[PDB]
């Protein structure tokens, strides 16, 4: 018996993903993936029952499972999940004793951050001090020392799936502009409070999926009305 | 939770085996104290007379000695260490008198107010304790009472600390970047000096505590007026962080050093006149002026290297070669544990390679400058022995640590362990007994045994009982356990999991391996010792399954054993098979075949 998590959360992720057009096109043109395929076919040919057609954080679980599916049936025969979602981050670690900086790159399908969104992604993020019982083993000092850890984005993905655990409609990363296309959020108030919701960009207006009802809402009803279990999710598509 | 550790080394380590954190010069005796990252404090003669400047080693600390302060006209040394303790020494005779244990993380800095014989200590735990030196030296085994005074406010880890000579001002420097100032007499907060944008590892106060110099990892030196509570000058003479400061008696010239290796003398009233004194060979950690004469004649310098240089001051660098040199030794910088979990290969800073015996706690041979990795591959043996210790190179020497979780994990046969095979030995269990061989309480007859009966460690081996993550509880040399003080402290500190083996002479648990046995090309469930040889399974099969002179011979002749389609060596043990050949998951699976 396995728990995918909060129902509304998972449905909101699925809905947000449908309005990531390149992800939509490639699944439509395609396990857990076959079910995802059939579900999206239905939508393109009831929202509250999306997840049923199919707890670790669901989105990351979903993308990685597709990544593994596509990496494997590639092996028998840059998977498309990677070319849409994959970015690269760099983790800097600075020993505070020798002040040597070491760098480690990491691939990601989605990105977590704990200032502003724009200031985060353009500069450094997730600053963390390693100390006390969890010091850093420094290879220069050959011993445990205090360290400062921080994250910078090295390669921006086609679609940036950003976990925040005040959001701008457009993102300027100068060299790349990003447009908000989907939001997964647990509202504190407004007429959708109580559970996770998906707010999506469709053509040139915004839709809001609440349980079983899709409804248009005015731009900047968004930041005019929108406390969470798994934070909230921002999907940015580059222009 | 208590771990046992020990250091593999010579009885006398004359030279530093790692870098030097701090320096103190006694002008009455012409003695230099060095505080080593190798955990040892050493006393040197600074007479350009003597060919051998070495005088003594001061040995008690378990980890980096981060700071030292000579008090009471050179009578008393106080030390600060990464083992979280502050120690009080007789500096003339070079022995430890007291250990203060109020800190809870690395003690990083000491401060000293000569006119009050007042010292203060500070570290990564954000605590600052104030100590009357005459109160500390007065401590005895009867007058065992101590009382504390501390400062609060530090929001982050402290890396430096200074008091003025009068003991009316104390300042700390930290990763909070702000300098915090107190009255040490009342512990009252006075002010917060803001300006640095990084850690502050160097602080100085003038004699009447009206001015302060700070050196910072942001690369700047700052002069502060405490009457105005603000920075009145910023000096940018370095490329990287400033880690070390000295100042003349007039508080008018500042000597600076840090990560960029360059050492400057800068006039505070007129910054542009500054002199490059020298470029050292490694990042500068600390400097100590010779104050024989006003315009100080020389400066002693500690770096990450084990050597300590005195540079002369007679005024593109002023100096190119040091004026005196106190020699250092090599650090072990690379370590490889062999598959027998018994021997270690090292490489040191001189690129020398050595081979060591962890079990006997000693060196086996020096190999000179052979290639380290080619040497590893050359000594490769296909055998598996469970991990049973850990090694760390933090002091520059080999320190071995034993933990209850895996200390007893490794049973090997005496023959494969290189001992007389006229029989199964537990490595961790033998070592514990050798480490505590001189402890009378371990001299027990199980129905009298002294030691483990196979080997000794060298008698001078340091044996350390510490808590995981930091705090040393008790340290002695192996040969000293018969002492009355030592036996008392051991009874109080040796954890029950060591007592079990060393005193009660109790065997640690064996380890067995479940495996499947099935025909090659009827699946049986078995279990056996992890050290059981393949031959025994072959015999099993010969006897009880395909069973249509010596049996081992007939078995070997008739039955072939396989794992992952490889034909198995009858001398290999199950442990080894599972580790090197079983490439699948779930229980080890062996296939049998008629040859
Ligand atoms: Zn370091």
């Amino acid at each position: 018996l396995v728990n995918f998590g909060n129902t509304c959360y998972c449905n909101s992720v699925l809905q947000a993903l449908y309005f990531c057009r390149p992800f939509r096109e490639k699944v439509l043109a395609y396990s857990l993936l076959t079910c995802l395929a059939d579900l999206f076919h239905s939508i393109a040919t009831p929202p509250k029952k999306f997840i049923t057609r199919l707890a670790h954080e669901f989105l990351n679980y979903l993308l990685n499972t597709i990544a593994d599916i596509l990496q494997e049936e590639r092996k028998q025969e840059p998977t498309w999940v990677h070319e849409i979602f994959q970015g690269t981050l760099t983790n800097e670690t600075r020993c505070l004793t020798c002040e040597t900086i070491s760098s480690k790159d990491e691939d990601f399908l989605d990105l977590s951050v704990d200032t502003s969104i724009t200031h985060c992604l353009r500069g450094f993020s997730n600053t963390e001090t390693l100390c006390s019982e969890y010091k850093y083993y420094c290879e220069e000092c050959r011993s445990k020392q205090e360290a400062h850890k921080r994250m910078k984005v090295k390669k921006l993905p086609m679609i940036l799936a950003l976990h925040l655990k005040v959001f701008p409609l457009e993102l300027r990363l100068f060299d790349r502009m990003y447009d908000l296309v989907a939001v997964v959020v647990h509202c504190g108030s407004g007429p959708n409070r109580g559970h996770y919701i998906a707010i999506v960009k469709s053509h040139d207006f915004w839709l809001l999926f609440d349980d079983d009802i899709v409804e248009k809402i005015d731009a900047q009803a968004i930041e005019e009305f929108y406390n969470s279990e798994s934070g909230y999710i921002l999907f940015y598509q580059s222009r | 939770k208590v771990q046992v550790s020990y250091v593999i080394r010579d009885e006398v380590e004359k030279y530093n085996r790692n870098g030097v954190n701090a320096l103190q010069l006694d002008p009455a005796l012409n003695r230099l104290f060095t505080a080593g990252r190798d955990s040892i404090i050493r006393i040197w003669s600074v007479n350009q007379h003597k060919q051998d400047p070495y005088i003594a080693s001061m040995e008690h600390h378990t980890d980096w000695v981060n700071d030292i302060v000579l008090c009471c006209n050179g009578k008393t040394l106080i030390s600060a260490s990464s083992d979280t303790t502050v120690k009080v020494w007789n500096a003339h005779k070079g022995f430890c008198m007291s250990t203060l244990r109020t800190h809870k993380d690395y003690v990083k800095a000491l401060a000293y107010a000569k006119d009050k014989e007042l010292v203060a200590s500070a570290g990564l735990d954000r605590q600052i304790f104030l100590w009357d030196v005459n109160t500390l030296t007065a401590l005895t085994a009867s007058n065992n009472t101590v009382t504390t005074s501390s400062l609060s406010g530090n929001k982050d880890s402290i890396y430096s600390l200074a008091m003025n000579q009068l003991g009316t001002i104390i300042v700390s420097g930290s990763t909070e970047k702000v300098l915090r100032v107190w009255d040490p007499r009342t512990c009252a907060k006075l002010m917060k000096l803001k300006g640095h944008t990084d850690n502050v590892k160097a602080l100085l106060l003038n004699r009447d505590g009206t001015q302060c110099l700070s050196g910072s990892s942001d690369g700047t030196i700052r002069l502060w007026s405490l009457g105005q509570q603000r920075c009145i000058a910023t000096y940018r003479v370095h490329d990287e962080g400033v880690w070390a400061l000295q100042v003349n008696d007039a508080f008018t010239h500042v000597y600076s050093g840090g990560r960029d290796r360059k050492i400057y003398c800068t006039d505070l009233r007129n910054p542009d006149i500054r002199v490059l004194i020298c470029e050292e060979k490694a990042p500068v950690l600390k400097m100590e002026l010779d104050r024989s004469a006003d315009p100080p004649p020389a400066i002693w310098v500690a770096t990450t290297k084990s050597t300590v240089n005195k540079w002369t001051l007679k005024g593109t660098p002023l100096c190119t070669q040091p004026d005196q040199v106190i020699k250092g030794g090599a650090s072990i910088i690379q370590c490889h544990i062999l598959n027998d979990k018994r021997h270690i290969l090292t490489k040191d800073t001189n690129n020398n390679v050595a081979y060591w015996d962890v079990l006997k706690a000693c060196k086996v041979e020096d190999l000179g400058k052979v290639d380290f990795e080619d040497e590893i591959k050359k000594r490769f043996k296909m055998v598996y022995v469970p991990n049973w210790f850990s090694v760390d190179l933090k002091t520059g020497m080999l320190t071995i640590t034993l933990d209850e979780s895996d200390c007893f994990a490794a049973w090997v046969s005496a023959k494969d362990a290189g001992f007389s095979s006229p029989p199964k030995l537990n490595l961790g269990g033998l070592l514990l007994q050798a480490l505590l061989e001189y402890w009378p309480r371990t001299h027990v007859n199980p129905m009298v045994q002294k030691g483990n009966g196979y080997f000794q460690v060298p008698p001078h081996t340091p044996v350390i009982f510490g808590e995981a993550g930091g705090r040393t509880l008790f340290r002695l040399l192996c040969r000293d356990s018969g002492g009355e003080t030592e036996s008392m402290l051991l009874n109080e500190t040796v954890p029950q999991w060591v007592i079990d083996i060393t005193v009660d002479k109790n065997m640690p648990k064996f380890n067995k391996i479940p495996f499947y046995l099935q025909p090659h090309a009827k699946k049986d469930r078995l279990s056996a010792s992890d050290m059981l040889q393949v031959r025994k399974v072959m015999e099993h099969v010969y006897e009880k399954i395909i069973n249509l002179e010596d049996i081992a011979v007939l078995a070997e002749e008739k039955i072939e054993l396989l794992c992952q389609d490889q034909v198995l060596d009858p001398n290999m043990d199950l442990r080894t098979v599972k580790h090197f050949i079983w490439k699948s998951g779930g229980d080890l699976t062996l296939h049998y075949r008629q040859k």
